């Protein structure tokens, strides 16, 4: 039978609750923005952590909420240290952006499925 | 744009 890959489908746009359990270990991930009320975003996966585990959020995803506490208009350190204070239970509200965090990385873009490509 | 954190 003929494949069906997951490259080609749409990468949902609309906001998604994720639950991260990592007791007091780091997220596992990166974040970049807050400075012009841009918002935060995810630039960076680590493998193997709590993040990645939770197979539930990319590079990409802007951070909409922590544990209810809204980051859309975060500063960068703030935010920063609300997901590190946010407890052993963390319960982001994410929102996939790719052509606003296209901006922040060199040489990047979005595809017509909405993948951020990096040339 | 420049700052980047790790969490």
């Amino acid at each position: 039978g003929s494949p069906e890959f997951l490259g080609e489908e749409d990468i949902p746009r609309e906001p998604r609750r994720i639950v991260i359990h990592r007791g007091s270990t780091g997220l596992g991930f990166n974040i970049v923005g807050g400075e012009d009320g841009e918002g935060i975003f995810i630039s960076f996966i680590l493998a193997g952590g709590p993040a990645d585990l939770s197979g539930e959020l990319r590079k990409g995803d802007q951070i909409l909420s922590v544990n209810g506490v809204d980051l859309r208009n975060a500063s960068h350190e703030q935010a920063a240290i609300a997901l590190k204070n946010a407890g052993q239970t963390v319960t982001i509200i994410a929102q996939y952006k790719p052509e606003e965090y296209s901006r922040f990385e060199a040489n990047s873009r979005v595809d017509s499925s909405g993948r951020i490509v990096t040339d | 744009n420049y700052k980047q954190t790790s969490v």
